[PDB]
């Protein structure tokens, strides 16, 4: 009873497939995302489930437009098909507009479509939390979008497994600095707190990726922070939790 | 720690049998142990053949085998 | 006996599927207070802020849909923004093809005949949000209509929304057997604003910050938000009365 | 819509197929005998009820061509609209192929019909069950043909469908050949008089016999002829 | 069944259970490994008969000249995304003029599972594809899972008993990728990790299907005493 | 549960409606069918029912075309929607190349039609809710590989046999070409052990007016037997009887 479709409701004012559907996103990766003061460091637990597996190959981290980056946790299939269909619209409004969608305008576009399939019985509803954000000319932004189809601005947010690490130290980030961080210096806070979040993860080991939009270290493009830099982070985040 | 209490061939390897069960846990490993024997018993041998241990995994899984297939 | 799951009627002569939109929208927990004044309306609605991660100038209630009305939304976030983008588009489209910018009461008449079909369709849930629409129309003056998730609205000399709004409903009556009038004398929109947060506080019994609240007025031919900073001036206010 | 009313059964089966004979079972009795120079349908009818204007009431045979006639068993509701359909093919057939239908492709029509609601959902198989009969141009010999509600269909030297088709179908085994067949258009129309008087009894009233001759004839034997048959058939 | 029954409801413990039972078609099929090196990828497929009237069945479909996928779950719903990949395939060429890259082609499959898992009245296709190709990236081996998930490996396996068959790749892992420009050696070494992949199935020359691409090496597939050579 | 759905995977990770199809070629009226590489013989159970049927009307034998042969045995108002699309891709084939279609290749086309279940699955065009019940025999002739037999499923897939027998007396039939099934037979002495393993499962007496023999010949063509040369070789199995 009321958990049978999603145009069941229940006399609690909850929708329970959509509840349950945010624990398939507790049990994906760690994903942060660190709100500065002119970008965005975005970071994600790769795991090492064998070393089969070929390293940093292995996106979960799609751009879309060319300054905006995402990346998600949950169910991998769900938050991939969840960017493709951003990626046509991203584009339309390129095509009408000419100009780069902002992203407040990119979350309305992603929050309607996630909000549509918790209507209908005839389309599943998502499992996604999906952490997105950039650097357009209204700012940076931070915005996370929960399967329901809410989202709000942030100056810190986490999903995965490992978000309980991670919350918590960017309640102190935000006492060191309460008029935010460097670029330059969240890259190395990016990957601390996912070595701190491999304590919820501590069975497994993993991957550092890392990437990142900001004003003034890529001109406010998403590219991949990568080489001796990534590296460099890496080394950083490795001593802490040590 | 089954093959403690029985006598054994030397001839096997603990590592040949633990390549050759996939996803096995304590009690089917009672089953492969115990199983040995069986198959030493009818071939008529004192012993418990290292061939017996392999074909104890076999003979008893925890299913004879994998189930029907018609298009796999 | 589905008449619990799809939105067909029960033998009590009700749709339930419908009732239970009602009681999503004291779930966020969202209360609002609206009054109408003399050449404004105002509206003053709960912000709520947990947690210091949240930026709480982008959390938001209050959805401009045309250029002088605004629109409140009591319950759900995702079904506030479902409902705000399609109250847009609609005012847009009057624009377009009547050539003038839709009014407050046949913007409220269009959103519950579209909450309607949504419970006339079995594949569609009604959204579960209760929407506000406040103005000043220089064809009907200052304005309110509340449209709901079954398809009704009245219109309002004052309205309040959420869990606690019973409480708020006794204060503003009150107020109206004194004047003796359906609307705030009062020619400054600051003193409205005034007047809405003291029996906004008289109901919740709670004072408040200027994080606490997000205002928008409609003043004549043009709807606004108050900023953080002109919140507490109004705060302020409350004392020097 | 596509929402089957037609699935797959734990059985390999389909659930309508099996409902749609025994729709099939509790409708009329249709007996078809073929001669060496006739085919005979003859058919129960309803008209038990008084105040009944039987003239004007449906026939339980309906021609569709001048030569290929096509009785039915099972739903009353469905038959008809078989017969609609079964008139379209029968034009298409002269628009682009030229000639009067075949039976044979008659045949394959009807249960076209059936076979497209079997495997498609949102449709279900109608529960009924024909006996299609008659000459192709230029052929004089008969072509007796039976049509089922799965979309399958069987030629016969005689069969029989409808309820205490197996008491018909016996007496026919001691009567009926399929080595020699009645050599006359009479004897075969006796025959078919005779079974049907076991079952559907209650004279020329429930009783209709219909007789295509080879190469485009269509008569209809009126009851009183029907009558003639069953007195002499009586005393015999 | 309370959610089984069902392609559109969670779930209570974040699942779709369908996913998992489109995974039990893996378990009951065929066995395929795969293994690649620098300069090379390779599928060694087991084949797979009825009885001995019957002959095998391929498991190895040639996508393109530089790009094949192998089944290891059902057959009918190989079908239709091997159709679906050569589509896109000779897509690339018309178009862009570009051979098709295998890891994009990996997404675009992803997410076309996926709608069919979001629709209702569909599923999860329950077939695991390993699809190898050699394209401007070098070689590549991936991995699709019933959902649509693609991971990249040096080796992997999927079938029954392809557990061992990953225990012997992740021995000889740092031997085979340091044979390079040899395509003698990685076959031989995949004969060797579905060795520990049969149950007494044994491999004949009938029942063996090899199939490579290279830097310089087209995708073919080797039967025969094409094979043979190999054991 | 797994029935109501004509797309839903079951607890045991296959589709539950396939094995009822399965289980429905348990229910048609045995065909077999011997390739040799003198030609490949299709033999089918007619089933009479009654004196009262015309059976040398009816036959489980259909022509897909000159070169390729087809006998089928399952429930037969699948195998008509079935034949039907067997007979336009042939056409097709002859249409756009001018050429003779593979018997492999046409088989695999008709698989193509069988996975058509599902009303929401992927994006090609559904025109069923459920899966066939029939199994094919499509012999054939082609100037590749020769002569070849395959046997499809309704499930959509596909094997190349030398010899295979569906139907009813599907297992009781297949225990037979296991120790009967060698590759130095002939045409003709396939010919008789299609009916030797038919006589078996046959339910009535083995005879002219309840089996049809047909052959697929590269020179010849497609011929169907007629009911005086069946006659012929079951009288002659009755002398090879006469042996033992």
């Amino acid at each position: 009873g009321y958990d049978l479709s999603n145009s069941v409701f229940s006399p609690d004012g909850r929708n329970f497939q959509v509840e349950y559907a945010v624990k398939a996103v507790e049990n994906g990766t760690t994903s942060i995302g660190i709100k500065c003061n002119d970008g965005v460091v975005f970071a994600v637990e790769k795991l090492i489930t064998s070393k089969l597996l070929v390293p940093q190959k292995n996106v979960k981290i799609q751009v879309v437009d060319r300054h905006i980056g995402c990346v998600y946790s949950g169910l991998i299939p769900d938050g991939r098909h969840l960017v493709n269909r951003g990626r046509e619209e991203a584009a339309s409004f390129k095509k009408l507009y000419k100009t780069p969608i902002p992203i407040p305008a990119f979350a309305d576009r992603l929050g309607q479509y996630v909000q549509a399939h918790t209507l209908y019985n005839s389309v599943r509803p998502f499992g996604v939390s999906t952490i997105f954000g950039g650097v357009d000319k209204n700012g940076a932004h931070l915005y996370m979008l929960e399967p329901s189809g809410s989202y709000w601005g942030y100056k810190g947010a986490a999903t995965g497994k490992g978000r309980q690490s991670a919350k918590a130290e960017l309640e102190k980030l935000v006492d060191h600095h309460p008029e935010g961080l460097s670029a330059r210096e969240a890259v190395k806070q990016a990957a601390k707190i996912i070595y701190l979040a491999h304590e919820d993860n501590k069975e497994k080991d993993f991957e550092l990726e890392i990437s990142w939009c900001s004003l003034s270290e890529t001109n406010g493009l998403h590219k991949f922070v990568k080489g001796d830099l990534l590296q460099e982070a890496i080394d950083f985040a490795q001593k802490e939790i040590n | 720690i089954h093959s403690r209490k029985m006598t054994t061939d030397d001839d096997i390897n603990w590592q040949e049998l633990a390549r050759s069960t996939d996803e096995f846990n304590g009690a089917q490993l009672k089953a492969v142990t115990v199983e040995a024997g069986m198959i030493a018993l009818r071939n008529g041998q004192s012993s418990v053949k290292h061939e017996d241990f392999v074909e104890g995994i076999s003979e008893v899984q925890a299913r004879k085998s994998k189930s029907v297939s018609f298009y796999a | 006996g589905y008449d619990r799951h799809i939105t067909i009627f029960s033998p009590e002569g009700r749709l339930y599927q419908v009732e239970y939109a009602f009681k999503a929208t004291n779930q966020t927990n969202i209360n609002s207070l609206a009054v109408r004044g003399k050449d404004c309306t105002v509206v003053i609605s709960q912000k709520k802020v947990p947690d210091k991660l949240l930026d709480p100038t982008t959390v938001s209630y209050i959805f401009c849909i045309s250029r002088t009305i605004g629109m409140v939304v009591n319950g759900p976030i995702p079904d506030a923004r479902n409902a705000a983008l399609r109250a847009k588009a609609e005012a847009a489209e009057f624009r377009y093809k009547y050539g003038y910018d839709m009014p407050c009461d046949v913007l409220a008449k269009r959103m519950a005949n579209l909450s309607q079909i949504y419970t006339q369709r079995a594949y569609m849930r009604p959204l579960g949000v209760i929407l506000t629409f406040v103005s000043v129309d220089e064809e009907l003056g200052p304005s309110i209509y509340k449209t709901d998730p079954a398809g009704y609205y009245v219109g309002y000399k004052a309205t309040a929304t959420g869990p606690k709004q019973q409480e708020i409903t006794t204060n503003l009556e009150n107020h109206f057997k004194k004047s003796k009038i359906d609307h705030i004398n009062e020619e400054s929109w600051e003193k409205v604003v005034e007047f809405a947060i003291t029996h906004m506080i008289d109901a919740l019994g709670t004072e408040f910050s200027k994080n606490d609240l997000e205002v928008g007025v409609a003043t004549k031919d043009k709807f606004f938000t108050l900023s953080a900073e002109n919140i507490e001036e109004r705060l302020v206010a409350i004392a020097e009365q | 819509y596509d929402r089957a009313l037609s699935i797959f059964s734990p059985d390999g089966h389909i659930f309508q197929v099996e409902y749609a004979l025994e729709a099939v079972k509790r409708g009329t009795c249709a007996v078809g005998v073929k001669g060496k120079n006739c085919v005979v349908l003859g058919c129960e009818r309803r008209s038990t009820l008084k105040l009944q204007d039987t003239r004007i009431t449906p026939s339980k045979v309906s021609k569709i061509d001048s030569h290929v006639v096509l009785s039915f068993s099972g739903l009353n509701a469905d038959s008809r609209i078989l017969i609609e359909k079964a008139r379209v093919e029968a034009q298409s057939h002269r628009l682009t192929l030229e000639d009067p239908v075949t039976v044979e492709y008659l045949t394959r029509y009807v249960a076209g019909v059936q076979q497209r609601y079997t495997q498609s959902g949102g449709v279900r198989p109608f529960g009924v069950s024909t006996l299609i009969a008659g000459f192709d141009p230029r052929d004089d010999e008969p072509k007796l043909y039976q049509t089922e509600p799965s979309g399958i269909y069987s030629s016969w030297s005689a069969q029989t469908i409808g309820r205490n088709s197996k008491t018909v179908r016996e007496f026919l085994e001691k009567n009926y050949d399929r080595k020699e067949p009645p050599a006359t258009v009479e004897e075969c129309v006796k025959l078919t008089v005779r079974s049907l008087l076991e079952v559907v009894q209650t004279g020329a009233k429930n009783i209709e016999i219909t007789v295509v001759k080879p190469d485009s004839d269509i008569v209809a034997l009126s009851s009183e002829e029907i009558n003639q048959y069953v007195t002499q058939i009586e005393q015999e | 069944n309370n959610y089984d029954g069902d392609t559109v409801t969670f779930s209570p413990t974040g699942r779709l259970f369908q996913v998992e039972y489109a995974l039990e078609a893996i378990k009951q099929g065929s066995v395929t490994v795969g293994l690649r090196s620098n300069t090379h990828a390779v599928l060694v497929a087991l084949k797979r008969n009825a009885d001995e009237l019957s002959s095998y069945q391929k498991k190895i479909i040639k996508c393109d000249e530089h790009m094949g996928l192998s089944l290891a779950g059902l057959a009918p719903d190989a079908r239709v995304l091997s159709n679906y990949l050569r589509q896109q395939c000779n897509y690339s060429s018309l178009v862009f003029n570009r051979k098709l890259a295998v890891e994009r082609a990996g997404h675009l499959l992803c997410d076309k599972a996926q709608k069919n898992t979001q629709s209702y009245g569909g599923r999860p296709y329950g077939v695991g594809l390993l699809i190898i190709g050699y394209d401007k990236s070098g070689a590549h081996l991936l991995e699709f899972q019933p959902s649509g998930n693609v991971t990249e490996l040096y080796g992997t396996a999927i079938g029954a008993r392809s557990q061992g068959a990953k225990t012997y790749l992740e021995r000889t892992l740092d031997t085979f990728i340091k044979i390079d420009g040899n395509p003698d050696e990685l076959i031989k070494a995949g004969v060797e990790a579905i060795s520990q992949s049969l149950r007494d199935e044994s491999l004949t020359v009938d029942n063996l299907s090899i199939a490579i691409v290279g830097k310089d090496t087209p995708f073919t597939i080797y039967d025969g005493e094409a094979v043979a050579k190999y054991i | 549960e797994y029935d109501r759905g004509v797309s839903t995977f079951s607890p045991e990770g296959r589709l539950f409606q396939v094995e009822y199809s399965l289980e429905a070629i348990k229910l048609g009226s045995t065909a077999i069918g011997i390739a040799t590489k003198e030609g490949v013989v299709l033999g089918v159970e007619k089933r009479a029912t009654s004196p009262l049927l015309e059976s040398d009307s009816i036959e489980k034998i259909v022509e897909i075309d000159r070169h390729i042969g087809c006998a089928m045995s399952g429930l037969t108002a699948d195998a008509r929607s079935m034949i039907e699309h067997a007979r336009t891709a042939a056409v097709t084939h002859n249409l756009y190349y001018d050429e003779d279609i593979n018997v492999e290749s046409l088989t695999q086309s008709v698989c193509d039609l069988a996975l058509r279940f599902g009303e929401g699955a992927s994006g090609e065009e559904r025109l069923m809710s459920r899966p066939f019940g029939v199994a094919l025999l499509i012999a054939g002739h082609d100037a590749d590989d020769g002569y070849q037999l395959f046997h499809a499923e309704p499930s959509g897939t596909f094997y190349r046999y030398n010899a295979k027998a569906i139907g009813s007396g599907s297992e009781g039939a297949q225990a037979e070409l296991l120790n009967e099934w060698h590759s130095s037979l002939t045409l003709k002495e396939a010919e008789l052990l299609v009916l030797k393993i038919l006589k078996q499962v046959m339910e009535e007496k083995l005879d002219e007016n309840n089996a049809q023999l047909s052959c697929i010949t590269k020179q010849d063509g497609f011929k169907i037997y007629d009911n005086e040369k069946t006659a012929e070789l079951i009288k002659e199995l009755k002398e090879k009887e006469a042996a033992e």
